[PDB]
């Protein structure tokens, strides 16, 4: 009938990008790839 | 000026963003503060030195 996911979180660091208006439109996670 | 605890000097000017709901103040890339909501009229203001 219907779906959930679980997923756990870790303590990382995140390069978030802020637009004009504020609002986040995209992030990289360092140390994810090289 | 003192926004809700938080002093200062510069001059205040009418502003063209949209804070959310749950925001109050901004900051630019040098960490210091450049909009403010005004705690009465719920109007954003600018900051210049
Ligand atoms: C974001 O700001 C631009 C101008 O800076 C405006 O044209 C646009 O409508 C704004 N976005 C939203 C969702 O209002």
């Amino acid at each position: 009938a219907a779906a959930y996911y679980v997923g756990y979180l870790q303590p990382r660091t995140f390069l978030l990008k802020y637009n004009e208006n504020g609002t986040i439109t995209d992030a990289v996670d360092c140390a994810l790839d090289p | 000026f003192n926004f809700n605890g938080l002093t200062g000097t510069g001059v205040l000017t009418e502003s063209n963003k949209k804070f959310l709901p749950f925001q109050q103040f901004g900051r630019d890339i040098a960490d210091t503060t450049d909009a403010v909501r005004d705690p009465q009229t719920l109007e954003i203001l600018d900051i210049t030195p």
